[PDB]
RNA sequence: CACCCCCGUGCCCAUAGCACUGUGGAACCACCCCACCCCAUGCCGAACUGGGUCGUGAAACACAGCAGCGCCAAUGAUACUCGGACCGCAGGGUCCCGGAAAAGUCGGUCAGCGCGGGGGUU
RNA sequence: GACCAUGUCCUGUAGAGCACUCACAAGGCUAAAACCUUAUGAAACUCCGAAGGGGCACGCGUUUAGUCCGGGAGUGAGGCUGCGAGAGCUAACUUCCGUAGCCGAGAGGGAAACAACCCAGACCAUCAGCUAAGGUCCCUAAAUGAUCGCUCAGUGGUUAAGGAUGUGUCGUCGCAUAGACAGCCAGGAGGUUGGCUUAGAAGCAGCCACCCUUCAAAGAGUGCGUAAUAGCUCACUGGUCGAGUGACGAUGCGCCGAAAAUGAUCGGGGCUCAAGUGAUCUACCGAAGCUAUGGAUUCAACUCGGAGUUGUCUGGUAGGGGAGCGUU
C-alpha cells in the first residue's frame, strides 16, 4: 500500500448568512448532498453556483433534502 | 406506477423561469385545466367543463381551451408552460393547446 | 465591575493572552473598572483564573 | 476465540464499557475491575478451569470475545514495513462489562470456580448476584 | 422518608440514592432518598409492588418501580424511575418466574434452566400484582421446554410475550 | 371561512405512513364498454390511446373509526466535553465550573394550512 | 486588526447504538440461508449524535493592531512536556503527524543538583515595601503554629499479582439474662463389614445416589489412620460456664511480597516527646514579578522657534534599521 490521493478540499464554500456575487460557488460535492434551491444553478461536477447577487440561505430538511437558495 | 405526472411536475423546475403553467386532467374528459402561478399557493383561470356539452370528447376538449383563453386573457397573461399531466400530446389533449394558444 | 491581574500571561494559551490585552491590563497588579456589558462580562469569565474579580 | 474470517488489523484505546454491564442468562457472574485486552487463551483457560470444577454441568456462558487482532513485529527488524500479521486475537474489557456467568451450582462452588478463573486472569475481578436487573 | 431535591443539589456520602423521578400524566416529582434504607425496601419489592413516599407537602405517592440506574464501576443504585398508579388494569409489570420441586428431568437428566427469569404482563388488578410465578416443572422430560404459552396467569392476567416462546427448559448434560 | 361533499393542484415535507376496517355512487371519480382507422404494444386496447350509455361502488380512490405496527418523543439521570486544577510509573482515572447527548421510560399522532372549480340544503 | 458577545449557517469526532456491512454470544424454530426472544464489538459500520470548531454579519464592547506597495534579509536540521491519534511491545531521553505552552533566542525564585517542569518576561541605581510558585526543627530566610484525627512501619524516603486474627471508619448476615462462640468432663450411635467399582475399598481411593428405625442425643456423616476395620476428634446432646460473638463485605494508613554489582544516605542532620500524614485556619519568609524615590532612552500626543511636560516602552540568536567613538 502506501498510496494515497490529492485533498479534494471540499465543502460549504459559502456558509448561510453570506452574501454572494453571481458565479461564486457556495457548496463544492461529490454528489447531490446539495440539491440547489432558487436562483442557484449546479454544474457538471455537481458544484452548484448562485445566479444572482445577494445573501445565501439554506432550506434544509435534511437526509437528502437539503437546499440552497440564494435571496436578493 | 403513474410516475409520469411526479416526473413531467418535477420537469416544471421553469416555474422559476416565471411563466405560469397550465394544468390538465384528461380523465372523464373534465379537462378542467387550470392555470396557476405556484409562487402562491394560488390558482387563477379554471375552465371545467360543468355543461359545455361540445359533442365528442377530443372537440370538446378544444372547447375548453378556446374558453379558457379568452378566461384568461381577460385578466392579463400571455407566457405559458404546458404542464401536461401523465397525458401524451396525443391529440385530444393536443387540441387543448391548439385552441389555448389560438387566441391567447 | 472591579478587575486586577494577579497571574502571568506567560505560558498560557494565546487566547488568553489577548484577552487580557484587550482587557487592558498589561501587567500583574493591575486593576480597573468594567461594564456590565456581557461581551466583556465573557470577556472576563474567560480569564477569571488569572483575576481578583472583587464586585 | 479466533475469528473465522475479518479485515486484517486494527489499532487501540480505552474509556469505560457501554454494553455488558449488567448479567443475564446466569445465576451468579463475575466483572471487570480493570480495563484490559484479553487474549484468546485466557478465556479458553477459564473455561478449561470451570470445566473442570463443572463436570457433566454445562452452565458456562462466555460473554466475552477476542475481536481484535494485534500483530507483533518478527523477530530482530528495525523498524519499516507493516505490522507484521497478527500474532493474537485480544477482548477489550472495560470496567463494570461483565465477562462470567453461571447458574445450576451453589454459592459456594461457583465462588471456588471464580477464584480460578480469575486467578489465570491478568485483572482484578469480582463475583455478583442478580437483582437490581430490568 | 424523600425530601425535594429540584434542580441539582449535591447528595450525602450517605447515597440518598438520588435521582428518582415519579411521573404520569400528572405531576413529576423530586430525588432525594434516604440510601440503604432504598435498598432495604427495593429488593423486598423488586418492581413487582408499590410503596408509598412522603416528601413534605404531598403525605402519599403511590408508585412500583418503573427502572433503576445503578454505577456501573461500583455494582451501587444511582437513579431510580417511577411511574404512578391510576388503577383497574392499567399495570405493565415484569413478573419474577420461580420453579417447584423435584423435576422429572431433574430425577435422571441435568439442567433445569430458566431462559427467562423475568416476563411482562398485563395486571387486571391495579393495586394486586403476583410477587413470583411458580412453575410446576415436575411433568416434563429431558429435552423438553415449557413454553410461555402455559404459563398459569392468575385471576384474568393477559400474556405481553410470544405464545411459543421457551421459558424454562431442561438440558442434557455437559 | 353560510354549513357539508366531490374533482384537482399546491405548502408541508411519516406527530401525516401501514395494516384491520366501515361509509360512499350515476353528482363527482373509478372499472366495465367497443376498435379498420388517430395513437401504441421490442407479444397483449394491460399501458398509453380514440369512440360511450347502461352496469357497478366490486376493485382503485375519497372520507371517518382505529394506538396492533410503525413515526415522534420529554422530564430525570447519566456518557462525553470547553475552560480551570489534580493523581496514578502505567494502562488509566478524579475534582471544581459550565455546555451536554444517544439509547430507554413518561407521553404524543393515525395530521396540519391554502387556491381555483363542480355539484348539494332550491 | 485582535479577543469577546449576539445571530446564523456548515461538520460526522467523543459518546452511543445496531437500522444497513463484517463479526459475534445462549436457546426456540425448522431440509440448515432465512426467522424470533435474549445478548455484544467494530479505523476503513452508522437509526443517532454533543462539547467544541470553522465562515459570514454586527459591535449593540473592551482593545490596537491590520492591508497593500517598494528596499534588505535570514530561516527551510528542531528539542521537550501535556492532551489526541498512527507506527512500536499501550517499550524507549524511539520514530511520524495534530495541538497548546516552554527551550531554541530567556536572565530571576522554586524543583539538593537540572534548556523543557512550577512560579515569573531582567531600562538603569537603593544597606526600602507587598506578594507568586515554593516554604517556616538545624544546615538555611520564615509559626518546635493551632484543632480533630491517621499510621509505630523509618512507612515517609522504589513497583505488582497475591496473601495477612495489622489497625481505625462505617456497614450487610446469623445465634444469646426461654442463656449461645472457643473453653473442661460426659455420648457418639441403627440396619451398616450400605449399593457402584479394581484383587480387598467397609465416616475415611473412587464414577453414580441419599430416603427410612430406635432418640433429651447423633449427619450411611468431617480431616487424619495400614493396603482394609478399629483408634483420639468432630457436626447435634449435657451438668458446668457467664457475657457477646462469628461471617462475608466497602474503605483510611500501613506489613509481606521486594536480589547487583567501588561506600552509604529523604540534599544532610535528625524527625513518632512529629520535623510524617488527611481536614481546616491563619502569621511570616520568600523573585531581576508588583509597589516607593531618583534617574535615561523608543514612540506618541502637547506646547514654545532636537527642547520641556504627561503617558508609554526598553529579555534577546540569524537579521533589518538608527545615533555615534577610535586610526592613517
Ligand atoms: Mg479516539
Ligand atoms: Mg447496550
Ligand atoms: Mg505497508
Ligand atoms: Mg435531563
Ligand atoms: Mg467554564
Ligand atoms: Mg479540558
Ligand atoms: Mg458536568
Ligand atoms: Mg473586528
Ligand atoms: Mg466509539
Ligand atoms: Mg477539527
Ligand atoms: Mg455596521
Ligand atoms: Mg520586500
Ligand atoms: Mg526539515
Ligand atoms: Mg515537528
Ligand atoms: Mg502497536
Ligand atoms: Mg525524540
Ligand atoms: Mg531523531
Ligand atoms: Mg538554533
Ligand atoms: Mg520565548
Ligand atoms: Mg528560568
Ligand atoms: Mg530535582
Ligand atoms: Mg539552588
Ligand atoms: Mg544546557
Ligand atoms: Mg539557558
Ligand atoms: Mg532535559
Ligand atoms: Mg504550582
Ligand atoms: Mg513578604
Ligand atoms: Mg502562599
Ligand atoms: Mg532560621
Ligand atoms: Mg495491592
Ligand atoms: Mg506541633
Ligand atoms: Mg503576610
Ligand atoms: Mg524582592
Ligand atoms: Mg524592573
Ligand atoms: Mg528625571
Ligand atoms: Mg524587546
Ligand atoms: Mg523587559
Ligand atoms: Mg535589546
Amino acid at each position: 500500500n502506501g498510496r494515497d490521493s490529492n485533498p479534494k478540499y471540499l465543502g460549504v464554500k459559502k456558509f448561510g448568512g453570506e452574501v454572494v456575487k453571481a458565479g461564486n460557488i457556495l457548496v463544492r460535492q461529490r454528489g447531490t448532498k446539495f440539491k440547489a434551491g432558487q436562483g442557484v444553478g449546479m454544474g457538471r461536477d455537481h458544484t452548484l453556483f448562485a445566479l444572482s447577487d445577494g445573501k445565501v440561505v439554506f432550506i434544509n430538511k435534511g437526509k437528502g433534502a437539503r437546499f440552497i437558495s440564494i435571496e436578493a | 406506477r403513474r410516475k409520469l405526472r411526479t416526473r413531467r411536475k418535477v420537469r416544471t423546475t421553469t416555474a422559476a423561469s416565471g411563466r405560469l403553467r397550465l394544468s390538465v386532467y384528461r380523465s372523464s374528459k373534465h379537462i378542467y385545466a387550470q392555470i396557476i402561478d405556484d409562487s402562491r399557493g394560488q390558482t387563477l383561470a379554471a375552465a371545467s367543463s360543468a355543461a359545455l356539452k361540445s359533442g365528442n370528447k377530443t372537440d370538446t376538449a378544444a372547447a375548453v381551451g378556446k374558453a379558457l383563453a379568452a378566461a384568461a386573457a381577460e385578466k392579463g397573461i400571455k407566457q405559458v408552460v404546458f404542464d401536461r399531466g401523465s397525458y401524451k400530446y396525443h391529440g385530444r389533449v393536443k387540441a387543448l393547446a391548439d385552441a389555448a394558444r389560438e387566441g391567447g | 465591575m472591579k478587575i486586577k491581574l494577579v497571574r502571568s500571561v506567560i505560558g498560557r494559551p494565546g487566547n488568553q493572552v489577548k484577552t487580557v490585552q484587550a482587557l487592558g491590563l498589561r501587567k500583574i497588579g493591575d486593576s480597573r473598572e468594567v461594564s456590565d456589558t456581557p461581551a466583556v462580562r465573557g470577556m472576563v469569565k474567560t480569564v477569571k483564573h488569572l483575576l481578583e474579580v472583587q464586585e | 476465540k479466533r475469528t473465522k474470517f475479518r479485515k486484517q488489523f486494527r489499532g487501540r484505546m480505552t474509556g469505560d464499557a457501554k454494553g455488558g454491564d449488567y448479567v443475564a442468562f446466569g445465576d451468579y457472574g463475575l466483572i471487570a475491575m480493570e480495563p484490559a485486552w484479553i487474549k484468546s487463551n485466557q478465556i479458553e483457560a477459564c473455561r478449561i478451569v470451570m470445566s473442570r470444577h463443572f463436570r457433566r454441568g454445562g452452565k458456562i456462558y462466555i460473554r466475552i470475545f477476542p475481536d481484535k487482532p494485534v500483530t507483533k513485529k518478527p523477530a530482530e527488524t528495525r523498524m519499516g514495513k507493516g505490522k507484521g500479521a497478527v500474532e493474537y486475537w485480544v477482548s477489550v474489557v472495560k470496567p463494570g462489562r461483565v465477562m462470567f456467568e453461571v447458574a445450576g451450582v451453589t454459592e459456594e462452588q461457583a465462588k471456588e470456580a471464580f477464584r480460578l478463573a480469575g486467578h489465570k486472569l491478568p485483572i482484578q475481578t469480582k463475583m455478583v448476584k442478580r437483582e437490581v436487573y430490568d | 422518608e424523600l425530601t425535594a431535591k429540584p434542580r441539582t443539589p449535591k447528595q450525602k456520602l450517605d447515597e440518598s440514592m438520588i435521582a428518582a423521578v415519579a411521573y404520569n400524566k400528572e405531576n413529576n416529582v423530586s430525588f432525594a432518598l434516604d440510601r440503604k434504607a432504598f435498598d432495604r425496601a427495593f429488593r423486598q419489592q423488586s418492581t413487582t409492588g408499590l410503596f408509598d413516599i412522603t416528601v413534605e407537602g404531598g403525605e402519599t405517592f403511590p408508585a412500583l418501580v418503573k427502572a433503576v440506574q445503578m454505577d456501573k464501576r461500583k455494582r451501587a443504585p444511582i437513579h431510580v424511575d417511577f411511574y404512578m398508579v391510576t388503577y383497574g388494569e392499567p399495570v405493565e409489570v415484569s413478573v419474577p418466574v420461580h420453579t417447584t420441586g423435584r423435576s422429572q428431568g431433574e430425577v435422571q437428566g441435568g439442567l433445569v434452566d430458566i431462559v427467562v427469569h423475568n416476563l411482562q404482563i398485563v395486571a387486571p388488578g391495579p393495586r394486586r400484582i403476583p410477587q413470583e410465578l411458580v412453575v410446576d416443572v415436575t411433568k416434563m422430560n429431558i429435552g423438553d421446554h415449557i413454553t410461555a404459552g402455559d404459563i398459569k396467569l392468575p385471576e384474568g392476567c393477559t400474556l405481553a410475550a410470544d405464545p411459543e416462546l421457551t421459558v424454562v427448559s431442561v438440558l442434557p448434560p455437559r
